[PDB]
Formats: structure tokens, C-alpha cells, sequence
């Protein structure tokens, strides 16, 4: 085999390291980004719960990188904590430098080079992490992206990553309409995770969501977490809980 | 085998197979002449073409090291970038620094310096270079003090100077008949029909302008690549003189 | 054995050893008879230099250098590589000489060349050495002599030996110890050592040898390192000669 | 086994990185490079996946360097990304230091260049990309099309394919092309660059996607609807 | 040393194991000696210096 | 029994084809000679090598 | 096994290296060269090696100083390094200390730097012998170079292939060349004498006579065609 490291090809030219960052992403769970006119939804699955585990201190899976764009991740967390931060502090770079805001593009630009340049210097090791960013710039109004562990993006309006891709995907696009309601956004997303997810019941506890909206708090792009309490409530209205 | 596997690590035969295996890549690359005579070296090679659509007449493989400093090469061309970069800049330092023309020889041993370099630090040359050179080639000038000169400067050893050099692909044929043509008789006009004749004769390809390229250094002319008119009118001459024959 | 431990120089085995430090002390096995005699009033080096040929010349290549100007030492192994240790321990030595301005002491000698060879087992980007090498001298605290491992390992020592015929040579110093109980005086150790290194070439007995004696003593050298050569090296000749027959 | 650094050679004189590269290069989408009289065309096949999936924001497979180089690859995707920026900095440190408008041969010369440095350092893999880099200048009207391989190797031709299954849509450019007559017209210039990547699209006309430049730092990339017009029009001759 | 089977491995079985090496320089020497003298012999051959080889 | 080949059906004029004249014809023109030296004379060898040669 | 051929930092069990030992092996198949010396004159003479008739052969004597030289066996890209820091400590010598370093003192300092590419791991150990010549104030000298990095002195050497037979010509020969002083011609005459009995495929011309002389009157000079046209 060919797989001791990233300088060396197969004779096909593909290298197995990349492949194996891809598959990382699935053994830890659905993540499901929406896009839809009125706002980008965010919805995460939880791959972890005990009885006496918590989750109401923090999303382990969420994290806002500027007060603009955020993103939903998928892949081992150690590996993603790093990134995570490499990426907001970039933000904010762009920040302190023109004094706006970072255009999407370049957000995930940048951090798929760094993955890119692991691959293609040195001894370190490339990191599996896929983050599905989603962010609003003046360039093309609502933008919903995600990096590949491959180290290149895609622009979407919807996308899933994480376990149960195929799953995810085509029952996504099989109940999008072009226009779709924010509402509609999120009741959806519940309909698709449950179906994945192997928990019969899924709980408030099982998710985590955001709703990132410019049409609620014009002029203003305001990203927004739901509680467990509102979480709890939606659940009733697609009748799982 | 084993040995090949370092380069700091010897054969039992107290060689490097690293830089044995380099040499069988000068001889991949096509097939490059060069006949020193009395009156100027003449520089001739092959090129190879697959389709019509590649630009014959804007590709290199004789390039202009100097003005009275040419080379020919063969080998990777990967290889080739860097090395012709390192000899073109010898020359311009060595002007820089004395305002006179470089040496032939002196050039030769330059080149081969950053041949030396097949890993990195060693004191006096500090070693920047990762691998092997795949590459040589053969050097043909002029400085007044030696007159015209031809080495073949060669990364796995070091330079020999010969009075008449065929590399690549069809050195063994052309050695032999370089033997019984290399004469202390040569002319210059000569020599340019000579060099074609033995390109003929290992090439199973067509002769044509657009695969060959001839070029001269002499010293009264400076290094002149020649034209494709010019090449015609030579491959035309060559026919005429062996139909009588 | 293979799996690390003899492989790798930083590798330990369940037995909690290294096996290539065992090979380094083979090397000295391969090396040639040095002694030292420790005395009350001085220390007396001794070697045996074999002859090849007769090409050779004669007084000419030793393996005995001084450091300063009162600390002889010899080693015996591996002839380039005790070479470049003794050298090691004049880099250190000098700079003892321009922070403290005096001499080194020989026990403050030893522990640094012991830090210096168990550094060279603490990488696997390095190679340990191959020899041991006696040493000592005189300083305030009068004469020690002291003899390094290609371990790591010193003691002080009333003999030393080491190299191939160092069985007979161990015996012999112990025999010293018990017909003198003070080991004698630093001009008959060296008349004592002729005698040691001919009954030490009768295990290196196929060739010549070449008898390089040295001392520095308290005051049969004034304090300092001489080479014993002339009239004192010609009775040791003598000596030894006489009583091997 | 000696394609496990580029510090080691076969007895052939291959490093089979290279040699893998080059099948790396059949995996990316196929490119098509002609030149004109009068101008460069410079059309790629383009992907539409899914309906969720832009164009807006799912980036092109032309990349514009400048306002008179214009570059197009094929390979892995992450790759050319580094190598584009890269070569657009390349491309500005020109001006920094000359204070002209970016040649053509400076431009391929150092980006293959920066392969090349890759290729010749045994501790890191080069790109796995060949890209064509075609353009003009102010100064010189001639239309120039140049090349790159994984080697960092930099060659020049006339027209080029390149990219997936480029040998078959080769051999059909080989004989309508002539170096001693190029495509007259522009559009005449699109019309063989379409029937072309026709080959290799199956049927798509929205993935069929053209570029033009011309002299005088003049490029344009065409409408989706001026696409359509080429590719009816060849189905009506055909 | 390791096909030796346990039956002859047990005391009173063998009793004396006893190494041949490889021939050391020392040795090389003497043996290339004899092989010489069913051949012709000058002064020319040296054994010591064929040994190093 | 005796081949209708000879070295003209075989191509090149090998190292090998050097070393094997020895063995079988220079003996047995003359065993006067291996006698002398004190060599005893060339009669075995083995011919080996990849197939198709 | 020779599975501690794989490295330069690893002993084998018998105390060896192996990568030392293969060099010494590159000696012999390197061109053969004689040395000699005299209380007043040293000289080395070569063999001059050409690829074919079409090369105009190759310099086996590297002019190290004016007091110094040294000539090879071996490998030409590891003479060529080597002689390169060599002739910075001849220059540093004289530069700092007013001095011709003494030939055996200049030897401790290659004798190392061999050692350096022996002890760390990448370095390619040398695998050419070096015979040094020069001519200071304690006479002429010889020492022999060794891909250990060894230094002998001898009043007379040869390495190289078929040199075994300049060995035992000069052995015979030894008291004879060195109670000549005053006179270069004899010294050269034997190193020619010496070099023919070596070889085999060859045969003497012009053009593979190089001698190389430093002595009581005599700059380091190396000798080349109608001055080597008295002793061919
Ligand atoms: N030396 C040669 N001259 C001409 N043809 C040759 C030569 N060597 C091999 N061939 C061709 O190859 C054919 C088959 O190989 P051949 O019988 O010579 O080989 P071998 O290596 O001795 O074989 P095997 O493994 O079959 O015993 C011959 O019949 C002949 O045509």
C-alpha cells in the first residue's frame, strides 16, 4: 500500500488519505444546512448522549466564527477545534484591515488552503473536518457553502454531510421548492434528521439549530441559536415529541 | 536492489546506484550532437513532435547561455530549467565581476558544482538541490585562451572534455562513427553537413528543420541559433552531395 | 537479534541493555595494546603501533597527543574516530583554560568526555564511538589516571589496558602492584611498560611493531608532558629485550 | 518500488509522481485550447450536478489571472486553487517590480516554475494539474497558447487538449487545425472550439462553457444564450 | 543453532558445543596458502595482502 | 548428435560465449598446459540465466 | 546481514562498517597512481584516464597550494569537495599565520572532516584515497588518505588498481630514492618505472604522464607533455 503519506501516489494518481478524511465525516453525525429565501437554516445531530451527559453549556458542533457567518461541522472535534479558530481569527483580520466584514468565498478559501497545504508540504497530517459555512455577503445575497476534507468548496442550497449522506440528500431535495418559508426550513430539516438518526425519539437534546435571518432585523445580519425550551416546542408541531 | 534506496549509501562496488540510474535518463532524452572544430563548435539535436499543433519554432533544447556561451542537453527538462539557470547566471557574475569573458572550462566545473548537490549542507557548496540532476549537457564556447571547446559536462561524474561528443539515445552508433569522422581536418561548412549526417543515420524519424536545429559558436559571428531557412538550405545540400555518391 | 537494540543506538532491549555499545567495545578487541601505569610521582603511557610494511616511517604516526600541556592520551579501537574525541576534549579543555584560567583538573577531564560520548547514544542521528582511551596526568592533587569506556563507564585506575593483548597485559600491572607496593617509580614504569606491550605483541605476533612510549611526571618531566624518546627510550628497548630472552 | 520519493529514480530515469500526475490530470474535466488569427478561444467542459448546486457560487473552470492572461486547468480542484492565487500574485510582482502590463512567457516561464521547485525537492509532492495559459500584451499582437505539466515542464503549442479523455478530442482538432491556417473569424474560432468539446460533453449546452480574448487587454466570457446559438448552429451543418 | 532437536538438547546427550566461525584476516591467510602450493608459487604472491582484499 | 548451429545462428559474441570456449575446446587441444600450472583442467559448467536469452 | 549496510550511524555486530569498507573497494576500481619521496623531493605520477580516444582525458592532480597537492583514486565528484576545503586551510593558514601548515597537520584536519559525514546520519561518506604530497620546513612529505579518513605517513606508496606491483618495486627500491637528494630526475624516473609494471590495456603515451613535484627548490608544479617528453 501507498497510504504511508501524503507525498506518495498510487499508480491511478489517487491518494488514500483523502479518502479516508472524507469517510471520518460520516462516522460522526447528520449535519444539515438549508438554504431558503427568507433565511439559511442550520440543523445538527448529536453522535454523543449519555443519561448524565449534558449539552446545555455549549453546541459541540456550532460554532459562530463572525457575528455574520457560522458554521456547522462535521468530523473528530479535536481536529476541528483547531480550525475553528483558525478561521475566526481570519475573520477578524479582515475586520481589523478594511473595517467590513469577510466575504464568504474567501472565508472558505482560505481554510481549504491550509488544508490543502498539508497535503501538500510536509509531514503533517491533513484534517478531516467538514464545516458547512453559511453567511450572508453583498456579493450574492444569502450564501450557503461547504468545504470538502479534500480541500475545495461548492456553492448549495442545501447540502448534508455527516452520516447518512445519500439519505440526507435526496430527501432534502425532494421536498425543496426554489422560494421555501424559514418555517418550513426548519420542520423539514426535524423530518429528514429523524429518519437518519437511529433514536427513534429524537429530542430536543439531539439537535442543535440556529436560523441565520437578514428578513428578520433588516440592515442587519443576525445569526441566532434557538433554546431548548423553542426547540422543545417544534418538535410538537411535527409531532415526533 | 538496496542501494538504490540511498545516496549515502554505497554498493558493494563503492558506487551510487542513485547516480548510475541518472545517467539512463540523459540517455532517455533525444539525442544531441556536438562537434568542436578549428573554426567554431557546430550544435545540433533532435526534437520529436506527435503532433503538428506543437510549435517547433518557439521550443528550446540548444539555448543561449552567453553570447559566445552556448549549450545543448538531454535529458529531463525538469531538470533542464534549473541547470541552464544556474550557467547563465556564472557567466553574468563572472562578467559582473571581471568584465571578460568566462572560461569554457571554467564554467563547465561551475555547472558541475551544482550537479555535486544531491542532498543538503557539506561544507564549501552548500547543497540546496533534493535529487539527482537528469540532465547533462554539452557545453560549447569559445575564450581566446583555449580556443573552441567542447566538454560534455556530466552531474554523476565530472567533466570530460572531448573533441567531438554524441549524447542521448543514439550515443553508441554515433561514437563510433564520430571516430572515423572526427578528423583535425574539419572545416566549418563541413562540420554542419557532418553533424546532420550522423543525425540521419540514428534518427527514425524524417529530416526536417522542424526536428533538428543547428547552431555554431563562433567567435567573430557570436552564438548564432540558426534560422529554418537556413537549416533547409543545409538539409537541401546534403541531399545533392549523396545522390552523386 | 534485529528489531531495534542494535539498529538503533537509543533503543533498549528487555535485557536493559544496547548491543551496538557491546560492538563498539568489539572494535577496541580489533584495536592494538595500550597501557598506562599509574605511579606515585608520575603516569607513564605505553602503546603498540604495528608495522605494515617497511614503507612506513619510522617515529613518525603515534596515537599518543596531549591536551594542554600535562594530560596525555591514547585510545585504541577505531584510529580516525579516537582522533576526533581526543580533538573534541581540546575544544572542551580550551575552554576550562579562558573562563577559569588554569589548567584542568583530570577528574574534571573525565567527566566531561563521558558526557560527550553518552551524548552519542541519545540520538539516532548520530554514531557512538569505538574506542576507550586512557588518560591522566598531574595536577594539584597529584597524578591520576583514569581510562573511558566506549561505554561511558571510568574508574580510577592503578592499571589500564586495552586492545587485544590487554590478558596479559592486566596480569602484568597486577604483579606490579604486589613487587612494588607503591607501583613504582615513573622512570622504571617505563622500562615496565617495554616489557608489558612484547609479551602483548606475542597475540599481535605476524608482524612488527613500533614501541611509542610518553610520560609526564611530577618531576622527571617537570610537571608537563614530554615524549620518552633518545636515551631513556633506548634503555627501554633495552630492558625490554633483554627480558623477554 | 521506486515511486516513493521524488529523491529516488527508477533505472528508466522516471519519478512516477510525474508519470501519476498526469493519469491525476484525467479525473478533472477536460479543456480545449485554439488559437485563432486574431485571437485565443479558450472552452472548457463545465459540470451541472444537481439543481441545489450554482454557477454563481460554484466556481468556474476558467480562471482570469489578469486583464490580458486568462488561465484554465484541469486536474484536482484543491490543487489549482494555490496555484492560481499563486500565479496571480506572480503575475502583479511583474508590474510591482518592471512597471508593464504581465508577458505571456513571463507568466508560464514561473508558474510551471513553481512546479518545477516542487518537483526538484524530494521531501514535498508537486501539484497534480496541467493548465493552459493563454494571452496577449499590448506591445505584441501575436496570439500565444502555452502549456504546463505536473513536471514543471512548459511547452508551447498552437491548439491543446488536455484533461479527460483529451487524446480522442485531439486527434479531431489535429486535422481541421493548420498552423498555416488558423480560424479567420472569432466566431469561426468558437465554432471548431464547440465541436470539439461536443465530444466530450455528451449532450449539455450548459456545459459547454467559452472565453475569449483578444489583444488590447480584451476578454469576455459569453452569455449562457450565445453559447446556444454555436451549438444549433453546429447541429444544423452536422 | 536453532533445528537442533530437544532430544539431543538434554545433558548427557551432547556435552561440548563447540563454534566454528567464519575465518578471521588471520585465518584467510593461511588458508589461501595451501591452495597455492598445488599450484605454481612465486615471490610475488602475498597472502597477508590477497587476506585483506 | 553434432548440431547443424554454430556461433552465426547465435547473435552477439558475448562475455559469456568468451568464458565457454574456454571450458570446452582450449582442454582438449591442450592438457599440457593445465597440467603445468597445476590447475586442474575445465570440464564443468552451468549455463543459467533468464529465459529467452 | 548486512542489515547495517542500511545506514552510516550503525556498527555492525562485528564492530565494522560497511559503508567504509565498500569504499575501499571504490579505490581499487579508481585510476591507479604512485607516491614517493626523498629527504629533499616528493613526486606523485598518475595514471591519465581517458573515456575513449575521442575524450581528451582527465586531471588526476588537484593543485592544492604552492607547497601542496594532491592527486586521487577514487571518486572525482569526493576529491573534488574535498580538495575544495583543504585549499581554504592552506589559504586560512596563510592569511592568519604567515604559515605553510605542515602536511600532517593539514592531514588531522581532512582526516575529520571525512568523520563528520561518518558520524551523522545523511553526509555521503568518501570513497577516494588522497596521496599528499608537500615540501615545509621538515621536508618532504607523503601521507595516504583513506575513505576512513586515516592518515599514514610513508616514505612510499601506490593505491589504485594494479598497484600492488608498485608496492613491492618500491620496497626493493626504498633506501636507494631517498639517499638521492639534489637530484629530481632519478625520482621521477621511478615513479615511471613503478607505473609501468601496474598496467594492463594500456600503454605508457605522452598523454598519461602527469608528475607532480614540490621539493627543496621546486614549487608545487605538475608536469604535463613535452616536458614529461624526457621521461616518457
Ligand atoms: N542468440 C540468438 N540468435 C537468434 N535468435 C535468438 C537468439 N537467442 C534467442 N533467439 C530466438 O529466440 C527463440 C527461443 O529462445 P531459445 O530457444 O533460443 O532460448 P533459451 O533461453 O535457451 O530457452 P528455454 O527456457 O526455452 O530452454 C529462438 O528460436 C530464436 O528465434
Amino acid at each position: 500500500r501507498y497510504d504511508s503519506r501524503t507525498t506518495i501516489f498510487s499508480p491511478e494518481g489517487r491518494l488514500y488519505q483523502v479518502e479516508y478524511a472524507l469517510e471520518s465525516i460520516s462516522h460522526a453525525g447528520t449535519a444539515i444546512g438549508i438554504m431558503a429565501s427568507d433565511g439559511i437554516v442550520l440543523a445538527a445531530e448529536r453522535k454523543v448522549t449519555s443519561t448524565l451527559l449534558e449539552q446545555d453549556t455549549s453546541t459541540e458542533k456550532l460554532y459562530k466564527l463572525n457575528d455574520k457567518i457560522a458554521v456547522a461541522v462535521a468530523g473528530l472535534t479535536a481536529d476541528a477545534e483547531i480550525l475553528i479558530n483558525t478561521a475566526r481569527i481570519h475573520a477578524q483580520n479582515y475586520l481589523k484591515t478594511y473595517n467590513e466584514d469577510i466575504p464568504v468565498e474567501i472565508l472558505v478559501r482560505r481554510l481549504s488552503d491550509i488544508k490543502q497545504g498539508y497535503t501538500q508540504h510536509g509531514g503533517l497530517r491533513p484534517f478531516g473536518v467538514s464545516f458547512i459555512y453559511a453567511g450572508y455577503d453583498d456579493r450574492y445575497g444569502y450564501q450557503l457553502y461547504t468545504s470538502n476534507p479534500s480541500g475545495n468548496y461548492t456553492g448549495w442550497k442545501a447540502i448534508s454531510v455527516g452520516a447518512n449522506t445519500s439519505a440526507a440528500q435526496t430527501l432534502l431535495q425532494m421536498d425543496y421548492k426554489d422560494d421555501m418559508k424559514v418555517d418550513d426550513a426548519i420542520e423539514l430539516a426535524l423530518k429528514t434528521l429523524s429518519k437518519t438518526t437511529d433514536s427513534s425519539a429524537l429530542t430536543y437534546d439531539r439537535l442543535e439549530f440556529a436560523t441565520i435571518r437578514k428578513g428578520a432585523n433588516d440592515g442587519e445580519v443576525y445569526q441566532k441559536i434557538f433554546k431548548p425550551q423553542e426547540i422543545k416546542d417544534i418538535l410538537v408541531k411535527t409531532g415526533i415529541t | 536492489s538496496e542501494y538504490d534506496r540511498g545516496v549515502s549509501t554505497f554498493s558493494p562496488e563503492g558506487r551510487l546506484f542513485q547516480v548510475e540510474y541518472s545517467l539512463e535518463a540523459i540517455k532517455l532524452g533525444s539525442t544531441a550532437i556536438g562537434i568542436a572544430t578549428k573554426e567554431g563548435v557546430v550544435l545540433g539535436v533532435e526534437k520529436r513532435a506527435t503532433s503538428p499543433l506543437l510549435e517547433s519554432d518557439s521550443i528550446e533544447k540548444i539555448v543561449e547561455i552567453d553570447r559566445h556561451i552556448g549549450c545543448a542537453m538531454s535529458g529531463l527538462t525538469a531538470d533542464a530549467r534549473s541547470m541552464i539557470e544556474h550557467a547563465r547566471t556564472a557567466a553574468v557574475t563572472h562578467n559582473l565581476y571581471y568584465d571578460e569573458d568566462i572560461n569554457v572550462e571554467s564554467l563547465t566545473q561551475s555547472v558541475c558544482d551544482l550537479a555535486l548537490r544531491f542532498g543538503e549542507g557539506a561544507s564549501g557548496e552548500e547543497r540546496l538541490m533534493s535529487r539527482p540532476f537528469g540532465v547533462a549537457l554539452l557545453i560549447a564556447g569559445h575564450d581566446a585562451d583555449d580556443g573552441y571547446q567542447l566538454f560534455h559536462a556530466e552531474p554523476s561524474g565530472t567533466f570530460y572534455r572531448y573533441n567531438a561528443k554524441a549524447i542521448g539515445s543514439g550515443s553508441e552508433g554515433a561514437q563510433a562513427e564520430l571516430l572515423n569522422e572526427w578528423h583535425s581536418s574539419l572545416t566549418l561548412k563541413e562540420a554542419e553537413l557532418l553533424v546532420l549526417k550522423i543525425l540521419k543515420q540514428v534518427m527514425e524519424e524524417k529530416l526536417d528543420e522542424n526536428n533538428a536545429q543547428l547552431s555554431c559558436i563562433t567567435k567573430q559571428d557570436g552564438f548564432k541559433i540558426y534560422d529554418n531557412e537556413k537549416t533547409a538550405e543545409l538539409i537541401k545540400e546534403l541531399k545533392e552531395k549523396e545522390a552523386a555518391e | 537479534i534485529g528489531t531495534g537494540y542494535d539498529l538503533s543506538n537509543s533503543v533498549f532491549s528487555p535485557d536493559g541493555r544496547n548491543f551496538q555499545v557491546e560492538y563498539a567495545v568489539k572494535a577496541v578487541e580489533n584495536g592494538t595494546t595500550s597501557i598506562g601505569i599509574k605511579c606515585n610521582d608520575g603516569v607513564v603511557f605505553a602503546v603498540e603501533k604495528l608495522i605494515t610494511s617497511k614503507l612506513l616511517v619510522p617515529q613518525k604516526n603515534v596515537k599518543i597527543q596531549v591536551v594542554d600541556r600535562h594530560i596525555g592520551c591514547v585510545y585504541s579501537g577505531l584510529i580516525p574516530d579516537g582522533r576526533h574525541l581526543v580533538n573534541r576534549g581540546r575544544e572542551e579543555a580550551a575552554s576550562f583554560k579562558k573562563l577559569y584560567k588554569t589548567p584542568i583538573p583530570i577528574p574534571a577531564f573525565a567527566d566531561r568526555l563521558g558526557q560527550y560520548v553518552q551524548a552519542h547514544t541519545l540520538y539516532n542521528s548520530v554514531r557512538p564511538f569505538g574506542v576507550s582511551t586512557i588518560f591522566g596526568g598531574v595536577d594539584k592533587n597529584g597524578a591520576h589516571l583514569y581510562m573511558l569506556e566506549p561505554s561511558g563507564s571510568y574508574w580510577g585506575y592503578k592499571g589500564a589496558a586495552t586492545g587485544k593483548g590487554r590478558q596479559s597485559a592486566k596480569a602484568e600491572l597486577e604483579k606490579l602492584v604486589d613487587h612494588h607496593p607503591e607501583g613504582l617509580s615513573a622512570r622504571e614504569a617505563v622500562k615496565q611498560a617495554a616489557k608489558i606491550i612484547y609479551l602483548a605483541h606475542e597475540d599481535n605476533k605476524e608482524k612488527d611493531f613500533e614501541l611509542e612510549i610518553s610520560w609526564c611526571s611530577l618531576s622527571e618531566t617537570n610537571g608537563l608532558h614530554k615524549f620518552v624518546k633518545g636515551d631513556l627510550l633506548q634503555e627501554a628497548i633495552d630492558f625490554a629485550q633483554k627480558e623477554i630472552n | 518500488g521506486y515511486d516513493r520519493a521524488l529523491s529516488i529514480f527508477s533505472p528508466d530515469g522516471h519519478i512516477f509522481q510525474v508519470e501519476y500526475a498526469l493519469e491525476a490530470v484525467k479525473r478533472g474535466t477536460c479543456a480545449v485550447g485554439v488559437k485563432g488569427k486574431n485571437c485565443v478561444v479558450l472552452g472548457c467542459e463545465r459540470r451541472s450536478t444537481l439543481k441545489l448546486q450554482d454557477t454563481r457560487i460554484t466556481p468556474s473552470k476558467v480562471s482570469k489571472i489578469d486583464s490580458h492572461v486568462v488561465l484554465s486547468f484541469s486536474g484536482l480542484n484543491a490543487d489549482s486553487r494555490i496555484l492560481i492565487e499563486k500565479a496571480r500574485v506572480e503575475a502583479q510582482s511583474h508590474r510591482l517590480t518592471l512597471e508593464d502590463p504581465v508577458t505571456v512567457e513571463y507568466l508560464t516561464r514561473y508558474v510551471a516554475g513553481v512546479q518545477q521547485r516542487y518537483t526538484q525537492s524530494g521531501g514535498v509532492r508537486p501539484f497534480g494539474v496541467s493548465t493552459l495559459i493563454a494571452g496577449f500584451d499590448p506591445r505584441d499582437d501575436e496570439p500565444k497558447l502555452y502549456q504546463t505539466e505536473p513536471s514543471g515542464i512548459y511547452s508551447s503549442w498552437s491548439a491543446q487538449t488536455i484533461g479527460r479523455n483529451s487524446k480522442t478530442v485531439r486527434e479531431f482538432l489535429e486535422k481541421n487545425y493548420d498552423r498555416k491556417e488558423p480560424p479567420a473569424t472569432v466566431e469561426e474560432c468558437v465554432k471548431l472550439t464547440v465541436r470539439s468539446l461536443l465530444e466530450v460533453v455528451q449532450t449539455g449546452a450548459k456545459n459547454i462553457e467559452i472565453t475569449v480574448v483578444k489583444p488590447d487587454s480584451d476578454i469576455v466570457a459569453l452569455s449562457s444564450e450565445e453559447i446556444n446559438q454555436y451549438v444549433t448552429q453546429i447541429e444544423q451543418e452536422k | 543453532v536453532d533445528v537442533l532437536d530437544p532430544a539431543l538438547l538434554r545433558s548427557g546427550r551432547l556435552d561440548r558445543k563447540i563454534e566454528f566461525p567464519l575465518p578471521s584476516e588471520d585465518s584467510r591467510a593461511q588458508i589461501l596458502q595451501i591452495h597455492s602450493r598445488k599450484m605454481t608459487t612465486d615471490d610475488d604472491i602475498n597472502w597477508q595482502e590477497l587476506a585483506r582484499s | 548428435e553434432k548440431p547443424d548451429v554454430t556461433y552465426s545462428d547465435v547473435g552477439g559474441c558475448k562475455d559469456q560465449i568468451e568464458k565457454l570456449r574456454e571450458v570446452v575446446e582450449l582442454p582438449l587441444l591442450s592438457p599440457e598446459r593445465f597440467a603445468t600450472l597445476g590447475i586442474d583442467p575445465p570440464k564443468g559448467i552451468l549455463l543459467y540465466g533468464p529465459p529467452g536469452t | 546481514r548486512n542489515n547495517y549496510d542500511g545506514d552510516t550511524v550503525t556498527f555492525s555486530p562485528t564492530g565494522r562498517l560497511f559503508q567504509v569498507e565498500y569504499a575501499l573497494e571504490a579505490i581499487k576500481q579508481g585510476s591507479v597512481t604512485v607516491g614517493l619521496r626523498s629527504n629533499t623531493h616528493a613526486v606523485l605520477v598518475a595514471l591519465k584516464r581517458n573515456a575513449d580516444e575521442l575524450s581528451s582525458y582527465q586531471k588526476k592532480i588537484i593543485k592544492c597550494d604552492e607547497h601542496m597537492g594532491l592527486s586521487l583514486a577514487g571518486l572525482a565528484p569526493d576529491a573534488r569537495v574535498l580538495s575544495n576545503y583543504l585549499r581554504q586551510q592552506c589559504n586560512y593558514s596563510s592569511l592568519v599565520f604567515n604559515r605553510k601548515l605542515a602536511v600532517e597537520r593539514a592531514g588531522h584536519l581532512l582526516c575529520d572532516k571525512a568523520q563528520k559525514n561518518t558520524q551523522s546520519y545523511g553526509g555521503r561518506p568518501y570513497g577516494v584515497g588522497l596521496l599528499i604530497i608537500g615540501y615545509d620546513k621538515s621536508g618532504a612529505h607523503l601521507l595516504e588518505f583513506q575513505p576512513s579518513g586515516n592518515v599514514t605517513e610513508l616514505y612510499g606508496t601506490a593505491i589504485g588498481a594494479r598497484s600492488q606491483g608498485a608496492k613491492t618495486y618500491l620496497e626493493r627500491t626504498l633506501d636507494t630514492f631517498i639517499k638521492i637528494d639534489g637530484n629530481p630526475d632519478e625520482l621521477i624516473k621511478a615513479g615511471v618505472e613503478a607505473i609501468s609494471q601496474s598496467l594492463r590495456d594500456e600503454s605508457l603515451t605522452v598523454d598519461n604522464l602527469s608528475i607532480a613535484i614540490v621539493g627543496k627548490d621546486t614549487p608545487f608544479t605538475i608536469y604535463d607533455g613535452e616536458a614529461v617528453a624526457k621521461y616518457i
